[PDB]
C-alpha cells in the first residue's frame, strides 16, 4: 500500500491526465469508422438468400411424380454428384483479439451436367442445390461478419466507459491529493520566517534606547 | 450509530429493527448488478438479478420521494413493507417468518 510520491509527480500525472483524456478523445472515433462501416452488411445480408432458399425447394419438392418412394431409387440413383465436402480457402482478417479466420469453400453442388441421361425431373430437382448450397454460401462469409465487428463494438466501448468512469475521476483526484498536501506543507514556511522577524527587530530597539 | 437502541417491543412495532437489514443488502446488491452490466453485456449477467433490478426501481422512484406531506411511522413501515413483496419471502434470510405471517 502507498500512496503517491510528493513532488514533480504532480505535473507527471498532470500529463498522465493528458494521456487519459485525450487518448479517450480519439478511442470512440476509432470506432466510429467500423461502427459507420458496419451498416451496409447489416443491409447486404439475407437478400439473394432468402430468394433462391425458397426457389430450391419450389420444384424439388414439387415434382416427386417419382421423386419420394423413387426418390429412394433416383436419391440414391443420383446421389454423391460432387460431394467433396471441402473447399476451405481460410481467410485471416480484422478482428480484435484475434483476426479471426473466416474462409470460403467454392466448388459446384450439381444442376444440369450430372452423369447419365436418367429421367428429367431429377436433374431440375438436383439444380436445387445452386440455390440452397451455393448461395447459401454467402451467408457463411456474411453471417460471420455480424458476430465479429460485435466482437470489436462492444469491447472497445466497453473500455470506453471504464475510463470515462473510473480510471480518470480516480486519477482526477490523485491530481488534488498532491495539490493540496504540497499547499499546507507551504503554510510552515511561512510561520517559521514569521518568527525570524518578530525577533530581528525585537532584540534591536534596545541598544540605543536602553 | 444508535438505533440498536429505541426500537423492538413496547417502544415501537417488534419488526422494526430486523426489517433494516434486510433491505439493506437487498437494495445494496441491485445497484451493483446495475454496474456490471455496462461492462461485460447487460443480458449476460445473471438472470435471477432482472428482478433485484426492478427492486432498486421501486425503492427508488417509487418510494423515496413524497413532497411535502406529514407521515408517520405507522404509515412508513406499511409500505416499508410494500418493498419487500415482489421479492420471495424465500429470499429474505434477516428477517424472521413470523413477522412476515403479520403482513405480506
Amino acid at each position: 500500500s502507498q500512496v503517491s510520491p510528493t513532488r514533480m509527480n504532480l505535473l507527471q500525472r498532470r500529463g498522465q491526465l493528458r494521456l487519459a483524456q485525450k487518448g479517450v478523445d480519439l478511442l470512440k472515433k476509432k470506432r466510429d469508422a467500423l461502427v459507420a462501416e458496419f451498416f451496409g452488411l447489416v443491409r447486404e445480408a439475407m437478400e439473394a438468400r432468402k430468394a433462391l432458399d425458397q426457389a430450391a425447394k419450389e420444384a424439388y419438392a414439387a415434382l416427386l411424380l417419382a421423386q419420394a418412394f423413387d426418390g429412394p431409387e433416383v436419391v440414391a440413383g443420383a446421389a454423391l454428384g460432387v460431394p467433396p465436402l471441402e473447399g476451405v480457402e481460410a481467410e485471416v482478417e480484422n478482428v480484435w483479439g484475434s483476426k479471426v479466420p473466416r474462409l470460403k469453400a467454392t466448388f459446384p453442388d450439381g444442376a444440369l451436367l450430372s452423369p447419365v441421361g436418367t429421367p428429367a425431373y431429377t436433374l431440375e430437382a438436383s439444380r436445387a442445390f445452386r440455390r440452397y448450397a451455393e448461395a447459401l454460401i454467402r451467408v457463411a462469409n456474411t453471417e460471420t461478419r455480424l458476430k465479429k465487428i460485435g466482437e470489436e463494438i462492444k469491447k472497445t466501448t466497453r473500455r470506453v466507459n471504464a475510463l470515462e468512469q473510473v480510471v480518470i475521476p480516480g486519477i482526477r483526484a490523485q491530481i488534488r491529493f498532491i495539490q493540496q498536501v504540497l499547499e499546507q506543507r507551504e503554510r510552515e514556511d511561512t510561520f517559521r520566517l514569521k518568527r525570524i522577524k518578530g525577533k530581528i527587530e525585537a532584540r534591536e530597539a534596545e541598544e540605543e534606547g536602553g | 450509530r444508535l438505533m440498536n437502541n429505541g426500537v423492538g417491543k413496547g417502544k415501537t412495532r417488534e419488526d422494526h429493527k430486523q426489517v433494516s437489514d434486510q433491505l439493506y443488502s437487498a437494495y445494496a446488491n441491485g445497484v451493483d448488478i446495475r454496474k456490471l452490466v455496462a461492462i461485460i453485456g447487460e443480458d449476460a449477467l445473471t438472470e435471477n438479478d432482472r428482478r433485484y433490478l426492478q427492486f432498486a426501481d421501486a425503492f427508488e422512484r417509487f418510494f423515496i420521494n413524497q413532497g411535502q406531506q406529514n407521515r408517520s411511522i405507522e404509515e412508513s413501515l406499511q409500505i416499508a413493507w410494500a418493498l419487500l413483496s415482489m421479492l420471495p419471502q424465500g429470499e429474505l434470510k434477516r428477517i424472521s417468518k413470523d413477522h412476515i405471517g403479520k403482513y405480506y
